[PDB]
RNA sequence: AGCUAAAUAUUGGCGAGAGACCGAUAGCGAACAAGUAGAGUGAUCGAAAGAUGAAAAGAACUUUGAAAAGAGAGUUAAAUAGUACGUGAAAUUGCUGAAAGGGAAGCAUUGGAAAUCAGUCUUACCUGGGUGAGAUCAGUAGUGCGAGACUAUGCAC
RNA sequence: UUUCAAUGGCCCGUCUUGAAACACGGACCAAGGAGUCUAGCAUCUAUGCGAGUGUUUGGGUGAUGAAAACCCAUCCGCGAAAUGAAAGUGAAUGCAGGUGGGAACGCCCUUGUGGCGUGCACCAUCGACCGACCCGGAAUGGAAGGGUUUGAGU
RNA sequence: GAGAAGCUCAGACGAGUAGGCAGGCGUGGAGGUUUGUGACGAAGCCUUGGGCGUGAGCCUGGGUCGAACAGCCUCUAGUG
RNA sequence: AAACUUUCAGCAACGGAUCUCUUGGCUCUCGCAUCGAUGAAGAACGCAGCGAAAUGCGAUACGUAAUGUGAAUUG
């Protein structure tokens, strides 16, 4: 059993919880779902559609957490569908290598490696301490 | 509808030309503010509105029974897709399985505490928390017309036998309980949006086959009813396009982008 | 976002709105049978036309090359984490002082420019 | 100033189906790719007919399909029949031949009779998989002018068309203007 | 959720009934909860207020103020309490009204009718 | 609905689509369909010929129940029997022939159109056309009249 | 005037028809009231059957003579053949129709 | 010659439950002492008019004035809520400030003068150079059968 | 943003061939203010089913709480047969016919605006069948033979 | 990858009353959704400040204010 | 150079728009059937400690008897 990912995208392309669309700037759209890394509303980036999807989130108090969709046999098991790897407090290079290895070198999603690394870098730069100027 | 006599309960006639006044009818007599004022016009204060609303306006809309069953079947099928539930906003990230079926002992529940405990154990209580947090006062004048509060929709419990499950689950905010034999589209696709979180009982899930039947078999509880046939056998167009049967016969891929 | 050129900076005021106070400044197309603005006689006011449209690349862009994305809470600022170089954050006018401070601190952490900051 | 007459400027063809069916859009997407990446006019014809309206896609019957593929000089013995539309049943045909039919949708009775007779029913995506270019395929259409509106279209003097009548019988447009005994006959 | 046919959830009707209730109904409307000791003794949660009832204010600016109910202004839905006043410009002490639900009774004015009401509610003696 | 109506787009246009010369006055050619012989004759004679006049006899107090006689053709006679009856008799060789009661199916007369299988069949009907009876006899069946 | 396609108009609305417009907003209420009324009658006349036994008759005319429907009451000859008096048939719930005859 | 329940109607009266209706020029004419005030001999005609404040706590007292009131005060979270009272637009008006003006003014294009606003530029990844300190890195070893990825234990100091 | 200078700029709406008009309305401002609803019809489009189609006239789950949603039977409406005023009659010679153009497909020639074979839809046309009319027409019946015709037919 | 409702390249063209069509802006109410805004100040109003859109309009800074209000997908109308 | 006129802005006026509410209206549904010569509907005149309009009442007059609640009415 498998409901088509193309069918799911057609249903949720314009109406779903994680889409933030606004008529400003000619109708911009943003995707906020946890298992999407690009941040834009597209079928190739929608993790609710793609069987194999990746996502990067901030981790408390530091580091990032990589969310990946497991084997499609867990499609009807949402509790077993998502695997979360909390990257420890490692250097930026170590984090990039770990993400690149777990995403691209394993054949999972070779096209999302650059996006995942960039998002991880942005999260780390956001988590860095603030040198307040008084 | 407005009153039939609204705007007509005055005695007024037009004064004609030569009085340096608009030819709209005016109230006769004297000794009061209403005297000499215009009436009977949609542009006049305390007059008659343009095209007064009638009660015999068509309020109800008829739908073919086959179309209604098609919509209900699509809503039930959509409820079994985990991505659609997340799309509709149901917090079902940590629930064990979609569709979610519980034991028939739930139908014999007697307390809201038991119902809440079951929801927390099957990880469905996050929807209840979402509904409780989302409860807010309505924006606009609907709060003056017995519609003060608005909130989100929670899980839809479907049962076969009522032994206390309805009373146990009814007080939980956002939770709607319905019998399997009378599934409602307004609850299965609230707001016209598919992907409602539904919790079935064992008996209700087992009776779903007899309620809807199949494409080739007739439904036991719906006479001469068959499930609709789809116009596409496999809706994975990307797989069909990238399959060997097509890629082996297509011409040169061509340039996806051409330099200026 | 680079070399932004405005074809016109005038707001296309409505005809005779200066003459009469009941006539609003919002543009309305003159449809009179003897209207001179509609016929575009020399010396009259200009009418909005599709030819005045700005370049698609530079359209909707602030003079700094960014686009003012409205933010009402912290989550709206997190929406701009990846689009740091194209979208700036405009805090909604109905946001309280506490939430405004939180939004500013989150945008500063994310490196997102804020238009109505301070 | 340039003196150019603008007569055939805007094309009067659909570039997208009016229907909002998601599965129909999926079929359109598949055959958009097929028409672009193949040099077969069959794929272009299917894509064009996918955009057409309900009136422009008349239904066809299994009797009509059987009659068209069982002509003496036909040689359409085992070829697959493709129609972009609904295939209806004809109860007047007591015995159904073995037919391979591909269509948008099938009537329940027609599909059951085809399967019982030993034939096969395919969707358009299945037809695309089996015959990516439409080889050995009999492409058919329903009768476009078989609807009620074409009985009245073109009504006028000496046109022999059906008038729009509230009822049927005498006292209903069967008088002066319709026979010689009453002034004139049309 | 209300299910009875004789119960109205209309805001208009509910407000009309509350603001138009007669004195007998307003007596029941102006009810105050009993103290923890009173609840554990009489097995009653709340009771309609009465004159010479010992109460302490729970909410409002006059928190912690104990005293007896000087008068029960049922027309204004207010309780006038002893020594709970505010000074005026001329020096007169204008009493300050407190809602019956904003105070808790610490000692009841127990008469024969009050005792009957307690037993009717299900209270012990 | 109202939001997709032409009135919402006609807002701001003075004449509301009815023109500045002819306007949208009250009935300028009369009410209803009056004038079909004098000033609407050009429309009546070209689009509704035969409207004016008398043709035929009058029948006082016509009742359609005695005139009730729906018709069915030969190529649908075998569709009136159940599927099991068709599998038992159609195309087979049995000592008895199936009986098709057209009146019970809801028809008054049997008309001759289309073809019939060579298997014999008994047709019960109030009326039957000559061609229908001939084709049924050719197929081997018989027609017995009922009331 | 008439200048568009289609059949000529035939609207019968030249009277004050808006005064006598009948709405069906009370249809579910009427259905509930009738259901409650027959439930009340069933409880009142229990254990007697809610509906009396009716004879089987052939509807008149050639359009409906091939069907069988329910009649009003049994004829006197039918009651005599069944050994039931007409004065006792009503008591035991058997309707009597003096107009109908057995041809 | 005659009687007869039910299914049927119900813009009147009484009671009740509701609304994808109107939110004070709307909705009944009437949300308020409304068929009231008021007009006509009469038949009849027939309005306008809701909101301080949580609580009057509705401004004690002093001073000026014949008084009305003003100024100090006082109450209040608020008197930018004082009963002429929720907020408080426009038309219109007074004071102050700026500018212009030889029988109209208003507008459009361009620039001048005056006034006002925008930049945080050079941030950020990365690296050259100095020192401090650090549980320490490449290749590895053990802990899913080939290739590859990641985590963990140790070596590599 | 204000103002100055240069240049240009007639008061809007309306009827009208023609308005700046010595043609009409407009002293100012706020609020209100005019293609709506219903019974039909016609074209087009979408949806479901399809020689069928329409559950809501009605009945039941129904008491709980049910103006909703869900289920259910017999009539009936429209369509499946037309023609004639009517009595009446009532649609296959054939592969449900032939001819021309004709989508798609298949086979060749070699690059052609190429030939061969069927041929969906649609149009034009020659026929065949049903009803009406005009015939001959070998008490009642009009079976075969026809026709310069006629029908909103097959 | 670029909302395949997408991306990319190239050419030609652009007056308009009556009138036709399409795509959009704005208003009241309804369903769905946004751990949506808000007494640490919602709506409204004023503004000699700022920004976006050809435009209908929208966002924002400052002042007043005191209780509700909004974005997106649909439904609807006593909607400019 | 003032005064005067015009525009804008800040305060102060005139006015009551906008916004938010609403014991009101309108509409629908459900249930019921009860005026009068034993004097109806309606009209007039009076009744309270301070009461003119409204509600209530009738010289037993914002009312008596009886019944129920149980400490108020309130300026």
């Amino acid at each position: 059993m498998s409901v088509s990912n193309d069918l799911i995208w057609q249903v949720i392309r314009d109406n779903n919880r994680f889409l933030v669309k606004r008529p400003e700037f000619g109708g911009i759209q943003f995707n906020r779902e946890p298992v999407n890394v690009s941040g834009k509303n597209a079928q190739r980036f929608s993790g609710l559609c793609n069987d194999k999807a990746v996502g990067v989130q901030a981790n408390s108090p530091r580091g990032v957490v990589l969310i990946t969709k497991t084997n499609p046999k867990n499609a009807q098991k949402p509790a077993k569908l998502f695997r979360k790897d909390v990257i420890a407090n490692a250097s930026s290079r170590k984090t990039y290598k770990s993400i690149a290895g777990r995403i691209g070198r394993t054949g999972y999603r070779d096209d999302l490696v650059k996006v995942s690394v960039a998002r991880a870098s942005a999260i780390l730069s956001s988590q860095r301490p603030k040198k307040t100027v008084a | 509808a407005v009153s039939e006599k609204a705007g007509h309960q005055t005695s007024a006639e037009s004064w004609g030309t030569g009085r340096a006044l608009a030819r709209i009818p005016r109230v006769g007599g004297g000794g009061t503010h209403r005297s000499g004022q215009a009436a009977f016009g949609n542009m006049c204060r305390s007059g008659r509105m343009f095209a007064p609303t009638k009660t015999w306006r068509k309020w109800h809309v008829k739908v073919n029974q086959n179309e209604k069953r098609y919509a209900i079947s699509s809503a039930v099928a959509a409820s079994g897709v985990p991505s659609l539930l997340l799309a509709r906003g149901h917090r079902i990230e940590e629930i064990p399985e979609v569709p979610l079926v519980v034991d028939d002992a739930v139908q014999s529940f007697q307390k809201t505490k038991e119902a809440v405990a079951l929801l927390k154990e099957i990880k469905a209580y996050r929807d209840v928390v979402k509904v409780a947090n989302s409860r807010k006062l309505r924006a606009g004048k609907g709060k003056l017309r017995n519609r003060r509060h608005v909130q989100r929709r929670g899980p839809l419990v479907v049962f076969n036998e009522d032994a206390g499950i309805v009373k146990a689950f009814r007080n939980i905010p956002g939770v709607e309980i319905v019998n399997v034999r009378r599934l409602n589209l307004l609850q299965l696709a609230p707001g016209g949006h598919l992907g409602r979180f539904v919790i079935w009982t064992k008996s209700a899930f087992g009776l779903l086959d007899s309620v809807f039947g199949s494409t080739t078999e007739a439904a036991q509880l719906k006479k001469n009813y068959f499930l609709p046939e789809n116009i596409i056998s496999n809706a994975d167009v990307t797989r069909l396009i990238n399959s060997d049967e097509i890629q082996s016969i297509v011409k040169a891929a061509g340039p996806s982008r051409v330099k200026r | 976002a680079v070399n932004i050129i405005k074809k016109r900076t005038k707001p296309f005021k409505r005809h005779q709105s200066d003459r009469f106070k009941r006539v609003g400044e919002s543009w309305r197309k003159p449809r009179g049978i003897d209207s001179c603005v509609r016929r575009r006689f020399r010396g009259t006011i200009s009418m909005p036309k599709i030819g005045y449209g700005n370049n698609k690349k530079t359209r909707y862009c602030m003079p700094n090359g960014l686009k003012a994305f409205l933010v009402r809470n912290v989550s709206d600022v997190e929406l701009l984490l990846m689009h740091n170089k194209t979208y700036a954050a405009e805090i909604a006018g109905n946001v309280s002082a506490r939430k405004r401070v939180e939004i500013v601190e989150k945008a500063r952490a994310l490196g997102v420019k804020v238009t109505n900051a301070g | 100033g340039i003196d150019i007459e603008r007569h055939h400027v805007r094309k009067s063809q659909r570039s997208k189906p009016a229907s909002e069916n998601v599965y129909l859009k999926l079929l359109v997407k598949l055959y958009r790719f097929l028409a672009r990446r193949t040099d077969s006019r069959f794929n272009k014809a299917i894509l064009k007919r996918l955009f057409q309206s309900k009136t422009n896609r008349p239904p066809i019957s299994i009797s009509k399909i059987a009659a068209l593929t069982s002509r003496k000089s036909a040689s359409l013995e085992g070829k697959t029949t493709v129609i972009v539309g609904t295939v209806t049943d004809d109860e007047r045909l007591l015995t159904v031949p073995k037919l391979s039919v591909a269509a948008l949708r099938f009537t329940k009775s027609a599909r059951a009779r085809i399967l019982k007779a030993g034939g096969e029913v395919l969707t358009l995506d299945q037809l695309a998989l089996r015959a990516p270019t439409g080889s050995n395929t009999v492409l058919l259409r329903g009768k476009k002018h078989a609807r009620e509106a074409y009985r009245h279209f073109g009504f006028g003097p000496h046109k022999h068309k059906a008038p729009y009548v509230r009822s049927e019988g005498r006292k209903f447009e069967r008088a002066r203007g319709r026979r010689k005994s009453r002034a004139f006959k049309v | 959720m209300k299910f009875s046919r004789d119960v109205t959830s209309s805001r208009r009707k509910q407000r009309k009934a509350h603001f138009g209730a007669p004195s007998s109904v307003r007596r029941v409307l102006m009810s105050a909860p009993l103290s923890k000791e009173l609840r554990e003794q009489y097995k009653i949660r709340s009771l309609p207020v009465r004159r010479d009832d010992q109460i302490t204010v729970i909410r409002g600016s006059n928190k912690g103020r104990e005293g007896k109910i000087t008068s029960v202004y049922r027309k204004k839905f207010l309780l006038l309490i002893e020594r709970v006043t505010r000074e005026k410009a001329n020096g007169a002490s204008a009493p300050v009204g407190i809602d019956a639900s904003k105070v808790v009774i610490t000692k009841l004015h127990l008469d024969k009718d009050r005792k009957d009401l307690i037993v009717r509610k299900g209270g012990k003696v | 609905p109202t939001h997709t109506s032409k009135t919402r787009k006609l807002r701001g246009h003075v004449s509301a689509g009815h023109g500045r010369i002819g306007k949208h006055r009250k009935h300028p050619g009369g009410r209803g369909k009056a004038g079909g012989l004098q000033h609407l004759r050009s429309h009546f004679d070209k689009y509704h010929p035969g409207y004016f006049g008398k043709v035929g006899m009058r029948r006082f107090h016509l009742m359609k129940n005695p005139l009730w006689r729906p018709t069915v053709n030969l190529d649908r006679l075998w569709t009136l029997v159940p599927n099991e009856t068709r599998e038992k008799y159609l195309g087979k060789n049995t000592e008895v022939a199936p009986v098709i009661n057209v009146l019970q199916s809801g028809y008054g007369k049997v008309l001759g159109k289309g073809r019939l299988p060579d298997t014999p069949v008994i047709i019960q009907t109030r009326y039957v056309s000559r061609r229908a009876e001939e084709k049924i006899k050719q197929a081997g069946g018989v027609v017995e009249l009922i009331a | 005037a008439i200048h568009v396609k289609g059949q000529l108009p035939n609207a019968h609305f030249h009277k004050d028809w808006q005064r006598y417009v009948k709405t069906w907003f009370n249809q579910p209420g009427r259905k509930l009231r009738r259901r409650q009324a027959r439930q009340t009658k069933a409880a009142k006349i229990a254990p007697r059957p809610v509906e009396a036994i009716r004879p089987a008759v052939k509807p008149p005319t050639i359009r409906y003579n091939m069907k069988v429907r329910a009649g009003r009451g049994f004829t006197l000859e039918e009651l005599k053949a069944a050994g039931v008096s007409r004065r006792v048939a009503s008591t035991i719930g058997i309707p009597v129709d003096h107009r109908r005859r057995n041809r």
